RNA sequence: CCUCGGCCGAUCGAAAGGGAGUCGGGUUCAGAUCCCCGAAUCCGGAGUGGCGGAGAUGGGCGCCGCGAGGCGUCCAGUGCGGUAACGCGACCGAUCCCGGAGAAGCCGGCGGGAGCCUCGGGGAGAGUUCUCUUUUCUUUGUGAAGGGCAGGGCGCCCUGGAAUGGGUUCGCCCCGAGAGAGGGGCCCGUGCCUUGGAAAGCGUCGCGGUUCCGGCGGCGUCCGGUGAGCUCUCGCUGGCCCUUGAAAAUCCGGGGGAGAGGGUGUAAAUCUCGCGCCGGGCCGUACCCAUAUCCGCAGCAGGUCUCCAAGGUGAACAGCC
RNA sequence: CUGGGCGGCCGGCGCCUAGCAGCCGACUUAGAACUGGUGCGGACCAGGGGAAUCCGACUGUUUAAUUAAAACAAAGCAUC
């Protein structure tokens, strides 16, 4: 597993044609992205909750999202 | 803590008086370190029987069984400048 | 009496460089506040031209006759001077110790010392500089 | 307390079963095989008793998937002789070829006057 | 057809020697690091370049462009930084040569890390309450592989020049062949945080359907202190030896420079860097491992190689509970 | 272990100096009083000793299934 530190990279890891899930968790302090490509699984940990719902609505289309709830 | 037995007292009673005082000479001989003649310094110990080296600059060097220099070596070693050198001149 | 004058050849002790030949542009004796000990600035050769023989062509000896350079300020512990002495002009103006500082100068002062080396080299003088050490 | 069972069926304290315990998740501990510990090298010059520095201290078999700058270090004879003993081998090399051009010159004009 | 070229000879020989690379959770009547879920990894292949990044895109002479920035010509460019130890994501190269790792005894003494034990509190559940005891018992996680930081070690470097000798260990031991002091560098990092990760596991309290839903939900999975303690492991440093404690596959680094590439393109050869695509065949695997699955005619007080190892007493892996 | 004249600090103005104050902590040793029907390493664990003689120097080994010994080996000595 790899921890990604931008949101640049996240939506470049997103819109790769190996990547195959993006799943959504939230917790108690953050809420982390999660893209599941062929070798790593890429997880982008945001601490802000309004960052947290442009990313959904910036999230690539046709990419399945899973909500972990 | 000894009047005599010096270095053999690990032997106890366990061999002959004689023995004990000659095999004494011979292990104070082989378990000192001498100065070594390269680099001025007194760290030349025995790895093994007639193999004496430096911990310092790195040298082994063939010597005696029990002590770093043999007398029939000097005494070779003397002789042979001799020899080299009526060759010479 | 002192002899780490410009113009002398010196080998590299330590480093990327070590091995390879030199010669002193500057020399600083004594310590300047940045580094407070002696020090040089050097030009030096990286990639020695490759030996050319009379069955080579002359594109050939052309493209052997090329020099790659380093421009570095060295410890004077880290140099062992010779006896020989090459007497390159190099520019002053372009060779200096504010070279590194910037980039784009550190390029300036590794191509002039380049230029003039190979100068050097094609008319057959200094033939000890431009050979390689064997080590 | 937890009393732990070899995960493999080699049943000897050999070289290569050697373990360490971890916890998992799961609450539990469990033995870890363990690497065999590496060494980096020992220079070239037979004289220096301690390792090189900057090489990875790596099983040999493990070596070929690690890049290049992780087995040398940037200099003539990088990753396999050490500094101090490439420094005496470069002011060796001049020395000795400095002592010959003089013997030579000394024979030459010697037997030029003689 | 030239050039190179020693097999210092076939082959067999270890389910405890060497030998790349997997670990958490769940699942059976009986399997499981092998099945499912999840997260990784090694080796091999990719020719017809898989995509990026690197190589590798500068300088001089002028002209136009207000000037920026473009047109022509010429010359470079097989990377770069640090005084150094060495560092950075790659950073061409054959025959040949040198070296390393694999690859080394036994014993002792110290130190680091972990597991276990221990002590003081906070939760949840349970036991006792004839009298006391704010008590007694249980339980109170974060795999590999990456990233960062502690911590340990260093005969690694730079300044500098020490007697009124100093530094220092339990012991030693160290220094003009460079002490102490200051500042750096490297290796290991099984520890901590982090991605993995709480979604899972466990504890406890409830609500469902029906024999099983990895059902659903609430709360929690906390804060500290100790030590010549035991075990494992990593280090450092010694003692002993007329005893010096494997070999080979396999992998890597260096020396050299025979070669290859392209003339200034937005380019070439090349790349041990990042990601992407395909594959990993054959055999073993149940269970006993012994006062009943083995040998001794048997369920025979005999024999048969190992691993883990709690509390109290106490020198103890003694005996006793 | 920490400290030494809202938060800092430009400062003479302070002087920690028979090591002072506060906080933290584990394991022992020695001495004393008292006390029991002198019983207490209370179980468990756990050498009887001395004077001599013979043989072998010692450690080691041996007839598995009647002999563990003074037998064998051993270092040392000597010979070929
Ligand atoms: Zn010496």
């Amino acid at each position: 597993p790899r921890k990604i530190e931008e949101i640049k990279d996240f939506l470049l890891t997103a819109r790769r044609k190996d990547a195959k899930s993006v799943k959504i968790k939230k917790n108690k302090d953050n809420v982390k992205f999660k893209v599941r490509c062929s070798r790593y699984l890429y997880t982008l940990v945001i601490t802000d909750k309004e960052k947290a719902e442009k990313l959904k609505q910036s999230l690539p289309p046709g990419l399945a999202v899973k909500d972990l709830k | 803590r000894t009047k005599k037995v010096g270095i053999v007292g690990k032997y106890g009673t366990r061999y002959g008086a004689s023995l004990r005082k000659m095999v004494k000479k011979i292990e104070i001989s082989q378990h000192a370190k001498y100065t070594c003649s390269f680099c001025g310094k007194t760290k030349m110990k025995r790895r093994a029987v007639g193999i004496w080296h430096c911990g310092s600059c790195m040298k082994t060097v063939a010597g005696g069984a029990w002590t770093y220099n043999t007398t029939s070596a000097v005494t070779v070693k003397s002789a042979i400048r001799r020899l080299k050198e009526l060759k010479d001149q | 009496g002192k002899f780490m004058k410009p113009g002398k050849v010196v080998l590299v002790l330590a480093g990327r460089y070590s091995g390879r030949k030199a010669v002193i542009v500057k020399n600083i004796d004594d310590g300047t506040s940045d580094r407070p000990y002696s020090h040089a600035l050097v030009a030096g050769i990286d990639r020695y031209p490759r030996k050319v023989t009379a069955a080579m062509g002359k594109k050939k000896i052309a493209k052997r006759s090329k020099i790659k350079s380093f421009v570095k300020v060295y410890n004077y512990n880290h140099l062992m001077p010779t006896r020989y002495s090459v007497d390159i002009p190099l520019d002053k103006t372009v060779v200096n110790k504010d070279v590194f500082r910037d980039p784009a100068l550190k390029r300036k002062a590794r191509r002039e010392a380049k230029v003039k080396f190979e100068e050097r080299y094609k008319t057959g003088k200094n033939k000890w500089f431009f050979q390689k050490l064997r080590f | 307390v937890q009393r732990l069972t070899y995960r493999r069926r080699l049943s000897y304290n050999t070289a290569s079963n050697k373990t360490r315990l971890s916890r998992t998740p799961g609450n539990r501990i469990v033995y870890l095989y363990t690497k065999k510990v590496g060494k980096a090298p020992k220079s070239a010059c037979g004289v220096c008793p301690g390792r090189l520095r900057g090489v990875r201290a790596v099983r040999p078999k493990v070596l070929m998937r690690l890049s290049k700058t992780q087995k040398h270090v940037s200099r003539a004879y990088g990753g396999s002789m050490c500094a101090k003993c490439v420094r005496d081998r470069i002011k060796r090399a001049f020395l000795i070829e400095e002592q010959k051009i003089v013997v030579k010159v000394l024979k030459a004009q010697a037997q030029s006057q003689k």
